Order: structure tokens, then C-alpha cells, then sequence
């Protein structure tokens, strides 16, 4: 239900 | 927050969302005090009777938010906890008293019409502001409802109330580091912070200087927005010396 | 040092649409 952040931030 | 509004864009710019890397979700709220430290409930990393004990590790901090759910890109900053910092006599055993907790970030957040930090008050800012009928603003991304969940950031304006009549509505004991907030039956007006608002603060526009300070952290309450029952909120400025005894040893 | 002024708001002369409720109430 949240939207997926940047892979960087893990 | 129950019975509050939408916030508008850069209405709360120093509103911190505590985050949960997995399972992705909200943990808290939080304050953004400088550009390397952020304020929030200890009750938000520590509450041994539900086994809440968060490390650094197991979360980050998302400034500059407006949409709870939404990556706002080109507009949030993410940022990592280098070391959590609870007060030493935060009392989770029986009444939350000392109800605070500091984070140092890795890096430096770049402030931005989004991203500024909150003012926190000395001796006299208190003194001036900290009275009952005087109003606060309480923010957050929590429940809308005792028992849904907000597109956007809320906020809601609430008087301080009476020492005596805070007591009176609890048989939690009240300290000298709290103070409550929220209206009476009679006075209509209603709003309280909820489940998920925790850690978020209660802020006051000073008339003086113009500026805003964070006066209150959301604490504690026993449902949300309920007839003769209040809001109670960590007292800023009593714990000051600690905050500022981390701050200037780390 | 320029903390508690808002971009938006306050470094701009703009009040948002309820912080006149907190003034009043700051007898
Ligand atoms: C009263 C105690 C000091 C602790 C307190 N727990 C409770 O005793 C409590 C009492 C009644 C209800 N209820 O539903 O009728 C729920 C909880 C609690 O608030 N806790 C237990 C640990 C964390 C904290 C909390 O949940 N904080 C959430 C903040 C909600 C803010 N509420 C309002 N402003 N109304």
C-alpha cells in the first residue's frame, strides 16, 4: 500500500 | 489525527515520517530540528510491553512529505539514522513520562521550500506560550478514526488544558514533563491526534518573533477525540537540557 | 537562526489559512 522508494534508500 | 483537515503544501516543513523499511509502513511521526537531527517520541523506538525496541537499522526518515503512501519525487528527502538517542529516565513502565528521543541523521538534509526545521523554545518562549486556552497545531499522517487512513498530511488546531482538568480526565499519573491538550464537550469543537500521529509535535506561532516553535511532542491518549478526554503531549522545553546535552556531546 | 520561518509562509508573508485561530487564542 505504499509506493516502493528508490533501492538506493533501501 | 481525527477530526483535523488537509494540511496545505510547506504548512508543515519541519513534519518528519518515521518509516518502517520492512514491512514498509508508517512507525511515527517526528520534528526536523536541524539539518543532521530529528525529534520524536521515545515510545516510537521503545515500548518493551508490546516488544517495540526499533535500532537504526530498521528504519529511515522521510522529510519534505505531504502524501502519506506517495514517493514524492523531486520533493522528499530519505534519509538514514546514524544513532537513536533515548532519554535515559524515559519511563515506559508506567506513564510515559520523559516521552523523547533524539536521531542523529548520516547526512546532512538540504533544506528547501519543503524541508525546514522548527524553532525549540527557551525558559520564556514557554513561560509566554505554555497556557491553557492558548492553541497548538498537531500534525501527522495517523488513523482519522479511533478505529481511515489520510491521503495527505493533517492538522488540527487544539487549546492547552487546565493541569486540574487534565488530571481529572485520567487515571494515568501526569508529570511536569507533559501537558494535554484538546476541547471540552461543552466548547464543541472537537480534533485529536491518533494511532500513528505519535512522535509528530505540537507547534506554537510565536506572536513575539513570528516564529514557530515546537512546544509539544504527540505522547500519549487513551482512545482519540473522545468526549472529556485529552490529548497529552511530552513537554519540549522541560526536557530541554537533555536535548541540548545530546546535541552538544554528539 | 532561521529556524521556524517557512518558505512558503512566513519567508514569503503568506499565512496559511488557520495560524490567525492561534493568534487569538494568544491573549
Ligand atoms: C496511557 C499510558 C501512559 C499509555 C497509553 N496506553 C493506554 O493506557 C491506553 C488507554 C486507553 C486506551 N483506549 O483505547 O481506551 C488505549 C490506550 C498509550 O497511549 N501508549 C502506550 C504506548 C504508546 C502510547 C500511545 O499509544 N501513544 C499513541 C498516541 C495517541 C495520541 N492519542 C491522543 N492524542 N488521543
Amino acid at each position: 500500500d505504499f509506493e516502493e522508494i528508490p533501492e538506493e534508500y533501501l | 489525527i481525527v477530526e483535523g483537515s488537509d494540511a496545505e503544501i510547506g504548512m508543515s516543513p519541519w513534519q518528519v515520517m518515521l518509516f518502517r523499511k520492512s514491512p514498509q509502513e508508517l512507525l511515527c511521526g517526528a520534528s526536523l530540528i536541524s539539518d543532521r537531527w530529528v525529534l520524536t517520541a521515545a515510545h516510537c523506538l521503545l515500548y518493551p510491553p508490546w516488544d517495540k525496541n526499533f535500532t537504526e537499522n530498521d528504519l529511515l526518515v522521510r522529510i519534505g512529505k505531504h502524501s502519506r503512501t506517495r514517493y514524492e519525487r523531486n520533493i522528499e528527502k530519505i534519509s538514514m539514522l546514524e544513532k537513536i538517542y533515548i532519554h535515559p529516565r524515559y519511563n515506559w513502565r508506567e506513564n510515559l513520562d520523559r516521552d523523547i528521543a533524539l536521531m542523529k541523521l548520516k547526512k546532512p538534509v538540504a533544506f528547501s521550500d519543503y524541508i525546514h526545521p522548527v524553532c525549540l523554545p527557551d525558559r520564556e518562549t514557554a513561560a509566554s506560550l505554555l497556557q491553557a486556552g492558548y492553541k497548538g497545531r498537531v500534525t501527522g499522517w495517523g488513523n482519522l478514526k479511533e478505529t481511515g487512513q489520510p491521503s495527505v498530511l493533517q492538522v488540527v488546531n487544539l487549546p492547552i488544558v487546565e493541569r486540574p482538568v487534565c488530571k481529572d480526565s485520567t487515571r494515568i499519573r501526569i508529570t511536569d514533563n507533559m501537558f494535554c491538550a484538546g476541547y471540552k464537550p461543552d466548547e464543541g469543537k472537537r480534533g485529536d491526534a491518533c494511532e500513528g500521529d505519535s512522535g509528530g509535535p505540537f507547534v506554537m506561532k510565536s506572536p513575539f518573533n513570528n516564529r514557530w516553535y515546537q512546544m509539544g511532542i504527540v505522547s500519549w491518549g487513551e482512545g482519540c477525540d473522545r468526549d472529556g478526554k485529552y490529548g497529552f503531549y511530552t513537554h519540549v522545553f522541560r526536557l530541554k537540557k537533555w536535548i541540548q546535552k545530546v546535541i552538544d556531546q554528539f | 537562526a532561521d529556524c521556524g520561518l517557512r518558505p512558503l509562509f512566513e519567508k514569503k508573508s503568506l499565512e496559511d489559512k488557520t495560524e490567525r485561530e492561534l493568534l487569538e487564542s494568544y491573549i
